[PDB]
DNA sequence: ATTGGCACGAAA
DNA sequence: TTTCGTGCCAATTTC
């Protein structure tokens, strides 16, 4: 039986290789006890004895000595060392991994309404997973009388088995992991809601540890059976028990992207803004006045700002003073708990003001309201940038108006060093090298230009003169705050993108000196192939 | 001038630079090989003729007799490519040769001709290629891929230092035949020359020569040069040659002429070396030590003595001095071999060389490639033969031979496919000159060093290597002497050559199912070129060089268009505009550039070729003339860039899409992109699904004609005419009378495919896109394929798309869809699946197909027709029987108990199973097809029957057709001479039609008679049963359609790399809109744009817009009547738009029904044409968007759905061409609870199809680990998993509310002790 | 679980306990594994008294 | 390698069902001995007091055998 | 391919 | 003779 033969269509009763390696060493047995019972002569006799061998040889490892032996399809017979051992043998494919019951798998999409211990399951896949679970509680509570009763019913699919369903799913842990698993938090515990569709729901701020995005992942769910299991699901395992990193010690919880970009426009000011310079009673009639349409997300107001400290024992004291500050600071304000300065919000929000902010209200709080704060921050951030309706347009990518006379100045100092090389006063290594920096020089200054363009806007003051304050660009934005972009891609998207190299690694002497607001030609294009495939390749085989 | 087809509706091209080489056709590379591979040349170099005169004649080791080759034919194939397809046959035809048997007579000279007897026989069957490009293997396409390998000659390499510890370079060479074996030589850390065969043990350099009959003054005189000593009775008198001692140090005194120029402890300079020059200084004094190192050239012997002083190579030394001068010897050869320029290698190999005869070398070969025999002279000199010099054995091909005599900078191209002395002594020369100094390595990823095989090249060797197995039975078989009455048929069989046919067309790792997801994915798949497969590399033994961007890919491979992953850089794809030589290397075209104008002759050049010249770039301006108006053009000249005068310029580029292969030349905005996003999108854009509807980009670049035409797909004129008959499934042209053959009938018939398979399983389908009577022309587009409008690619739909962050529901790539995209069908497709039953023989009778199935109740049978086959039409879910079909299990025995069961419920109910065809447990669909293939000799049920009297409708129809148009023509002559004659014209149009006139009848008769005998012909092709298999009777095949719609967590994708799943479907009063109250489709994530950089979507954005405004003008001006002459005056005004472009439309040329057919398909968009590198400028979209009353920044003010309240920024909003990608949910979601398991391992099976588990790998095990948690590993471990009784308690206790487990032991284990015991060692538990 | 046996006309030797690199058997009588390998395939004799 | 998949027979459907009832040990163990003697028709193959012979306890009578064959006989299928 | 350990041969 | 250099061979390479 752990030989078995191979049944097929039209009655082949095919072999497989260990059986055709016991019948060769049977059949060269048999015939030489034959000729050793008939006295066979000396000379036949050796050579069916070193058949002999060769087959025993054969059957316990094929090809480790003399060449292997083939099957049909002139592949080597497999034999009882290869079951042992390799990749494909019993340790690694059926002994340290093996395939389960009671699991599932499916594209994942994201949930913003999630808590941070809540994901998303379908419920064609929970009448699965949990098929023995409605069994148990369909016989519990007299639908069905016997197994076969409840079978049919789950088959049917009647409209009380998913109330059965929702009362068996209620607090019991499903993990989740996604391949492959590089570190511990690839696999996480989470409270199941039942959702129509097929793909699973994920919460956002869990995305990071898992390394995944949302354009065509997979993941799988696992169903822990026994007590212990679920709760070490929920006392080890569970989302809310993994914030801070085992291999460093930061926090994995960090918010990004659509919720960086949203907390930090909504805090920062605006020189002129409407209903700026009033003085308001606290946060709520800052939010008041903003949903009405009476004053500006930016404008600089006085608010009532009240602040609990802990004190020496431990006991929040409240202090209450005016604090200048914006709409919507203020309205921000509103989703801090209250052992936190008004210090940490009174600013503008990038990551790592938003990382601060996390860690320090974990530090002096703890870890209920930590996760309460971060459920809240990504709501607020999901809300606002949807509200400030932040989106790219062809204007954004400016261009300094001063690039071109820096390409011409570069081009007319590279042609006076190749003329002076052509009269012979420099040698070729020197002269490549100086051209070399000349175009680095001017790449700098490009970028230079570029941003000092890019990062300040005029504004008129309440008198009516003017002002120079940071930029509302969008990519501008985006980069500042840090949730999408660095300085060097803003650079090659609005500034020359620069020196490329070969494969080899030796740089090109000229350099691209168009960015992608105004394309590339075909020379341009190729030489950046080079480096492109090179870093492509260097990840697909690392 | 606008074709037929272009006129319906004309895109607006934004290029502007003239076009003077037309794109290709694209599927040239596939067809001109299987052309040369069949056929036949008259002087042999390609095909079936070369390898026959390869191997033929064949004749017997007695030399009495002899086959010789005469010629070979194909024959006609028995179906054409649909009907093999539709049975499940090969697309082949025979092949018929002639061949011709001898006879030779003894006590005879020579041979003297007896008898010759010639005959053909029959080869078996070759595989023809289809109008395509395919292969009908099995009912199925598959595609061969051509290869990129290595071309044969001598490359000369080196390692860099990394194979010994000192970093020193050890130059190599190696010569690499097509056929035969490689032969290497090498270096070593002590500069010792080495040759290596096969790659085998080692060898020092001399053994070949000594094997090639060299002695050692032979070796020493051709590689070193002789210096003269003459004993001119003082001291050895020397002459010196100036140019000997450069670089050199004297170590005596140098004098001439009375005059010391070099003194004791100076060296030699050049000024030393021009003055001796100048001078002619011979007669040199130099001591008695000068000869204390210097090596004998030749032997010398004493006249007297007679005995051999000295052996050859051998340093001399004072008492060999005395001897030679005691001697009365005048002369001395001696070897120059200064450690700068001429080292001294062949002296050290020849040192460390023990042979010093010819047959000792040969008897070490021999044990070197055969050891652990006895040697035998006859043995090794029949194998060194063999080894190089035989051409049976050793093919050196013409591609090889080119490439030999290049790298040794010889003249003759031609010449033998074998090696030689010369060809071998040349190689070590310039590896030595090589390693010397003089002299670069080869660089093996050029692409001058790499070679294109294609199927025909593949196929001619898979040809020759069954020959020569036919070859060996031939000879094995006649050394019988029977020649008076055997016969060449019945000598040769066919069974090796049609074996290796099929299994290279077949189980070929390069033969590959066609890629059938829409037709850029069959061009693409046609068009590629892989390093792997047999004879090439393999993507673990790679490396990062051969997966680099070379400079000589430059016009020959794309460089952005490759898969990511493993493969990345192993497999290619050609570019637009290249070729291959005679010799398989890939070219290019480009422009002369004489007298500095750019003249229009198109020369194609090779990477070899190409290095040598100065070659403008595409993006260079010209003038009225083509002069370049750039001072400093930029141009590559030796694999670099760099900028060059206007009058060092020698070619020019044809144009700025001749660098992208196909696919990546179908990206709008393509020079705005990331070269990583672009070869993503490239990627993503042939996986796409054809949906229900096509719609055109409406933002292009002017390739998606030449991609839907150069396809398969469509129905394309053969001949012009008129429209006769338009149908949904059938389209009939009247020919003009000026296309038409005498004595025809002049109509083409063109039949369309409805709703068929594809490999995908997914749906192929043609629609006319012609209407009754209107004029066509030769090549025109009649039918539209899958993912095609009007002869156009379509493969997606245009989107109104938003830039704006949305809740949430577009984090991380997102895509969030409104309800109104899923209301309109718009991304919805037809998915085909087929299902078979086959009905075999046994032993206690036949299975039988039929309806009457006892066990089952009446209303399973509801759908079943007479003959227990599922009705066309019919719904069907999971568990329908499809096929009814009963297996028999009668036996004699009848015991009381089977007497009263048969009583009672009948005979029929027993002595019979139930093993009919079901439809998996979650599958739907509507069966739409029912094929029955019978085996001939069985009777023929009554759908069969049906199915057969639909089949022969058509071909009536279409014959019907033909003799209604002939017998009508018959008629109109026979009526004008009747009337001629003289008659009543009344009584003639009262009579019937049946009414020199004998003749005419008898022409009547004739063609009756022809037309029954082709559907007589026709029906008996039609009738013709099956062969399916040994013991199959019947086979039937099922075919069901479903229909999925777009949901949450399927992906979509654009052109510009940007992809992402479904998160949401919104409803329509929640989506933004603008002040109109019109909302968009899909709402993007603008933060995925500005990491990414790819831009051209925004652009694309922007211009889609502006088109759908253009569009949206031409609507309004068409809903209110108005005249022509205000719609032909706003779409030339639309047309005329742009900056100095290429293209000119005038519509005074148009009638004004053909202006309103063109604005009725302009009313949903004007489509735009913008090709890569030369493409659209932003002040070009700019004036665009003005034209249609448009804001210019692409920006508009939008509302919350939801509030109504205004967002605070402008949002960018425009038009996307969005794409449905083949990665559907419905096929990712799967669970289960428990199922089937292993027979050996006791564990789950893998696979949704096999309804299996999740494998749980090591790397959860080790996450589980980190947590500590023991008890869920514990449970993964045991209970989910091999260990059989806690599966069975785990499943007892959770329906008893009990959560607790028994573990037990995994039957793994128990698996891994029996088979460490079956290995004879004894593992066991204790205690 | 229950297994069977063969009996073998000739001895037989394992090769697990032959051709790994160091040798069991040629380790333990103390010959090169050349001598061994010629002595078992029937291709030169070996004295044993 | 091929090592082929388990399929369920008509006795695996019969003790899923019989591991599923409420049983006690010796009406288990009656349970096991009937279902053991079941053809692939579904049909008893020996009476009764063959099964209470296999049993081999001697304080069983066949009411009990009797008793547990009525309610094996009501799983699915019925009959 | 690369790396490590074992046999074989050549150096002082 | 003992020590060191050098060629042969086995084992490794994601999920
Ligand atoms: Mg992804």
């Amino acid at each position: 039986d752990l030989r078995p033969l191979v049944p097929l269509d039209g009655g082949r009763f095919a072999t497989s290789d260990l059986n055709d390696l016991y019948r060769r060493v049977i059949n060269r047995n048999n015939r030489l006890k034959r000729l050793l019972d008939l006295a066979a002569p000396d000379i036949i006799v050796r050579n069916e004895k070193r058949m002999l061998q060769e087959a025993v040889d054969a059957l316990l490892d094929n090809g480790r000595r003399g060449r292997a032996i083939t099957g049909s399809n002139k592949r080597p017979l497999k034999s009882l060392a290869d079951m042992i051992k390799g990749k494909q043998g019993r340790f690694r494919q059926n002994l340290l991994g093996k395939r389960v019951d009671y699991s599932g798998r499916s594209v994942i999409t994201v949930g913003p309404y999630l808590r941070l211990h809540q994901c998303g399951l379908p419920k064609k896949m929970a009448l699965e997973l949990f098929k023995p679970f409605i069994y148990g509680k369909l016989e519990l509570r007299g639908l069905a009388t016997t197994i076969k009763a409840a079978k049919k019913m789950v088959e049917r699919e009647e409209a009380v088995v998913w109330d059965i369903l929702d009362e068996v799913i209620r607090e019991h842990p499903v993990l989740l992991n996604r391949a492959p698993t590089l570190h511990r938090l690839g696999i996480q515990a989470f409270e199941p809601v039942l959702i129509e569709g097929k793909a699973i729901q994920l919460h956002p701020l869990v995305c990071a540890a898992y390394n995944a995005d949302f354009d065509g992942d997979q993941m799988a769910v696992h169903v822990p059976l026994t007590l212990e299991a679920q709760l070490e699901a929920r006392a080890l395992m569970m989302s809310t028990n993994n914030i801070l990193s085992p291999a460093n010690g930061e926090p994995i919880i960090v918010p990004s992207q659509d919720v960086v970009l949203g907390l930090y426009y909504m805090t920062r000011d605006c020189v002129n803004a409407k209903g700026e310079g009033m003085v308001l009673t606290g946060p709520k009639e800052a939010e008041r006045l903003y949903r009405s349409g009476l004053a500006s997300l930016h404008a600089r107001v006085k608010v009532r700002i009240t602040e609990y400290e802990k004190d020496a024992n431990g006991e929040l004291v409240a202090k209450t003073s005016l604090k200048d500050t914006t709409v919507g600071r203020a309205i921000l304000w509103m989703i801090v708990p209250k052992g936190l300065p008004y210090s940490i919000v009174n600013q503008a929000l990038g990551k790592k003001a938003i990382s601060k902010m996390l860690n320090t209200c974990y530090r002096i709080l703890g870890l209920k309201p930590t996760v309460i704060f971060a459920d809240q921050i990504m709501y607020t951030g999901f809300a606002y940038a949807a509200r400030s309706g932040a989106s790219v347009g062809i204007d954004d990518m400016v261009i300094p108006e001063k690039k071109h006379e820096i390409i011409s100045e570069a081009e007319a100092e590279v042609a006076e060093i190749q003329e002076q090389f052509q009269s012979g006063l420099v040698t070729a290594g020197e002269r490549y090298n100086k051209v070399i920096d000349i175009w680095a020089a001017a790449n700098d200054r490009v970028s230079k230009a570029m941003m000092d363009n890019l990062q300040t806007e005029t504004v008129i003051n309440r008198d009516g003169q003017e002002e120079k304050q940071v930029s509302f660009n969008s990519i501008y934005m985006m980069a500042d705050s840090g949730a999408r972009g660095s300085a060097a891609q803003i650079r090659q998207l609005a500034g020359m993108r620069g020196l490329m190299a070969k494969p080899d690694g030796s740089i090109i002497e000229t350099p691209i000196t168009a960015n992608f607001r105004e394309g590339l030609n075909v020379l341009q294009y190729f030489i950046s192939t080079h480096g492109a495939r090179k870093g492509l390749a260097d990840t697909a085989l690392k | 001038v606008y074709s037929y087809t272009e006129k319906k509706r004309i895109r607006k091209d934004f290029g502007k630079r003239p076009q003077v080489l037309d794109v290709p056709y694209l599927l040239s590379i596939q067809l001109d090989s299987f052309q040369k591979f069949i056929e036949q040349d008259p002087e042999g170099q390609y095909g079936l003729e070369a390898a026959f005169r390869s191997v033929f004649p064949i004749q017997s080791y007695s030399g009495n007799s002899e086959l010789q080759y005469v010629s070979y034919r194909l024959g006609e194939p028995v179906f054409d490519v649909q009907e093999c397809q539709i049975r499940g046959v090969t697309y082949s035809a025979p092949l018929r040769v002639k061949l011709r048997l001898v006879i030779y007579e003894r006590e005879a000279p020579e041979g003297t001709v007896k008898d010759i007897k010639e005959q053909e026989v029959y080869m078996g069957e070759i595989p023809l290629m289809t109008d395509n490009g395919t292969f009908v293997i099995n009912g199925t396409e598959r595609v061969i891929v051509s290869q990129l390998h290595r071309s044969p000659g001598v490359f000369f390499d080196s390692d860099k230092g990394k194979t010994h510890s000192s970093g020193k370079v050890l130059y190599n060479a190696r010569i690499i035949p097509y056929r035969g074996s490689w032969l290497d030589f090498e270096f070593d850390p002590k500069d010792n020359l080495f040759v290596r065969i096969d790659r085998r043990r080692k060898l020092p350099a001399t053994i070949i020569l000594r094997a090639l009959n060299y002695t050692t003054e032979q070796i020493l005189d051709l590689f070193f040069e002789k210096v003269i000593f003459e004993i001119r009775d003082n001291k050895l008198q020397m002459e010196l040659v100036p140019e000997r001692l450069r670089g050199e140090t004297a170590s005596f005194d140098i004098e001439a002429n009375g005059k010391v120029y070099v003194e004791k402890g100076r060296r030699i300079t050049a000024r030393h070396i021009r003055q001796l020059e100048k001078d002619d200084v011979k007669l040199i004094e130099v001591p008695v030590e000068y000869i204390a190192g210097k090596v004998v050239a030749k032997d010398y012997i004493d006249e007297s003595t007679g005995e051999l002083i000295c052996a050859a190579n051998m340093e001399l030394s004072l008492d060999l001095l005395a001897k030679l001068s005691q001697s009365g010897h005048k002369r001395i050869e001696t070897l120059f071999t200064n450690d700068l320029d001429h080292g001294p290698y062949i002296s050290e190999t020849l040192r460390v060389d023990p042979t010093n005869d010819r047959l000792s070398a040969l008897v070490e070969i021999y044990r070197m490639m055969r050891p652990g025999e006895p040697p035998t002279r006859e043995a090794a000199e029949s194998l060194f033969e063999n080894l190089f010099f035989s051409e049976d054995r050793y093919d050196l091909s013409a591609v090889g031979r080119m490439k030999f005599n290049r790298s040794l900078l010889r003249e003759e191209i031609e010449g033998s496919g074998i090696l030689s002395k010369d060809d071998i002594i040349d190689v070590m020369k310039k590896l030595i000159d090589i390693r010397n100094g003089k002299g670069e390595v080869d660089d093996i990823d050029h692409l001058g060093n790499r070679r294109i095989r294609s199927v025909g090249e593949m196929a001619e060797n898979q040809f020759r290597v069954g020959l020569v197995r036919v070859e060996r039975a031939v000879k094995e078989r006649l050394s019988l002497g029977d020649l008076d009455t055997l016969m060449p048929q019945d000598m040769i069989n066919a069974k090796p050559i049609s074996a290796a046919v099929k299994e290279f067309f077949g189980s070929s790792q390069l033969s590959q199912f066609m890629d059938q997801n829409n037709p850029l994915s069959e061009i693409t798949h046609k068009r590629r070129i892989s390093a792997l497969g047999p004879g090439g590399l393999t993507r673990e033994r790679a490396g990062f060089e051969v997966r680099d961007v070379h400079p000589t890919h430059y016009g020959r491979v794309c460089p952005i268009e490759t898969p990511e992953g493993p493969n990345i850089g192993l497999i290619n794809s050609l570019s637009v505009y290249a070729q291959t030589n005679e010799y398989g290397f890939l070219e290019t075209p480009y422009r002369k550039v004489t007298d500095g104008v750019v003249t229009d002759e198109i020369h194609y050049l090779s990477a070899i070729e190409e290095g040598n010249y100065v070659i403008a770039q595409a993006n260079s301006n010209l003038d009225e003339e083509g002069h370049f108006v750039e001072d400093l053009v930029t141009c590559r000249s030796k694999g670099e860039s760099s900028l060059f005068s206007r009058d060092q310029v020698d070619y020019m580029d044809v144009s700025t899409q001749q660098v992208v292969s196909v696919g990546a030349s179908l990206i709008p905005f393509l020079e705005h992109d990331d070269a990583n996003r672009a070869l993503m999108g490239a990627n993503m854009q042939r996986q796409a699904v054809p949906t229900l509807r096509a719609d055109k980009p409406l933002v292009g670049t002017g390739m998606e004609r030449a991609v839907a035409v150069d396809s398969g797909v469509t129905a394309v004129a053969k001949r012009g005419g008129v429209v006769q008959y338009v149908d949904a499934s059938r389209i009939v042209i009247k020919v003009n009378e000026d296309e038409m053959y005498p004595g025809e009938a002049g109509i083409d018939i063109y039949n369309l495919t409805k709703y068929t398979r594809s490999n995908q399983n997914t749906c192929i389908n043609q629609m006319p896109c012609v209407s009754l009577g209107e004029p066509v022309e030769r090549g025109d587009v009649l039918a539209d394929g899958p993912s095609t409008d009007l002869g156009e690619l379509a493969l997606g739909q245009n989107m109104r798309v938003a830039f704006m962050p949305w809740n949430g529901y577009n984090f991380e790539d997102s895509i969030l869809v409104s309800e109104r995209v899923v209301q309109e069908d718009r991304f919805t497709t037809i998915h085909i699946q087929e299902l078979a039953c086959v009905s075999r023989d046994t032993k206690l009778g036949p299975e039988e197909i039929t309806a009457d199935i006892p066990n089952v109740g009446e209303a399973a049978l509801s759908k079943l027709d007479e003959s227990g086959i599922v009705y066309i039409g019919a719904e069907v879910t999971g568990g329908d029987i499809l096929v009814g079909k009963v297996t028999p299990k009668g036996e004699t025995q009848l015991t009381p108990e089977e007497k009263l069961l048969r009583a009672i419920f009948g005979e029929k109910a027993s002595d019979v199973k139930d093993s009919s065809l079901r439809v998996p447990n979650g599958v739907s669909g509507t069966v739409i097809d029912v094929q029955v293939f019978t085996r001939d000799g069985v009777e023929k049920d009554k759908r069969a029957l049906e199915i057969e009297e639909m089949q022969l409708k058509q071909a009536k129809k279409d014959l019907s057709e033909e003799l209604q148009i002939l017998e009508a023509g018959l008629f109109s002559r026979i009526r004008a001479v009747l009337v001629a004659g003289g008659v009543e014209a009344e009584k003639l149009d009262k009579l019937p039609r049946d009414r020199q006139l004998e003749q005419l009848a008898e022409q009547y008769d004739e063609l009756k008679h022809e037309f029954e005998k082709k559907l007589e012909a026709k029906r008996r092709k039609i009738t013709q049963g099956d062969d399916l298999a040994p013991g199959v009777l019947k086979i039937v095949k099922v075919y069901l359609a479903v229909k999925r719609r777009i949901q949450p967590g399927d992906k979509m994708a654009g052109r510009h790399g940007n992809k992402g799943v479904i998160s949401k479907i919104n409803p329509i009063e929640d989506m933004p809109y603008d002040e109109n109250g019109t909302p968009v489709d899909i709402v993007l994530n603008p933060l995925g744009v500005p990491s990414r950089m790819n831009i051209g979507q925004i652009l694309e954005t922007h211009l889609g817009m502006a088109a759908k405004g253009i569009g949206d003008k031409i609507n309004a001006m068409l809903k209110q009547q108005q005249e022509v002459a205000k719609l032909r005056e706003f779409i030339q005004r639309a047309y005329d738009l742009g900056a100095d472009v290429r293209q000119k439309v005038d519509l005074s040329t148009f009638s004004d029904e053909e202006v309103m057919r063109l604005a009725e398909n302009l009313r949903k968009g004007m489509p735009i044409a913008t090709p890569v590198f030369d493409g659209a400028k932003e002040a070009e979209i700019k004036e665009l968007l003005k034209l249609g009353d448009l804001p210019t920044s692409g920006q508009i003010r939008l509302y919350d759905g939801r509030t109504g309240e205004q967002f605070e920024r402008p949002v960018t909003v425009g038009y996307m061409y969005m794409l449905k990608l083949n990665h559907l949910v419905d096929d990712k979601m799967h669970a289960r609870s428990t199922g089937s398991y292993s027979l050996v391992t006791q564990q789950p099976l893998g696979g949704k199809a096999q309804f299996g588990g999740q494998r749980f790998g090591e790397m959860e095990v080790w996450a589980l680990e980190a947590y500590g948690a023991a008890y869920t590993l514990q449970e993964m471990l045991t209970v989910k998993s091999d260990d059989v009784n806690g599966r069975t308690k785990m499943y007892k206790n959770i329906v008893d509310g009990n959560h607790q487990m028994e573990p037990g032991m995994p039957e793994s284990f128990n698996v891994l002790l029996k088979e460490i015991r079956s290995l004879g060692i004894n593992i066991e538990l204790e205690d | 679980e229950r297994m069977g046996h063969i009996e073998l006309a000739s001895p037989t030797a394992h090769i697990w306990f032959l051709k790994s690199l160091p040798s069991r058997i040629g380790l333990l009588l103390d010959m090169p594994l050349r001598d061994i390998e010629r002595v078992l395939y029937f291709e030169s004799y070996v004295v044993i008294e | 390698v091929y090592q082929g998949e388990t399929t369920q027979t008509l006795q695996d459907y019969l003790m899923w069902q019989v591991e599923l009832t409420p049983f006690s040990d010796t009406d288990r163990a009656i349970a096991t001995s009937i279902v053991d003697a079941v053809d692939e028709t579904g049909y008893l193959t020996v009476p009764l007091e063959d099964i209470l012979e296999s049993i081999g306890d001697e304080e069983i009578d066949i009411d009990e055998v009797e008793a547990v064959l009525k309610r094996i006989q009501r799983f699915d299928p019925v009959g």
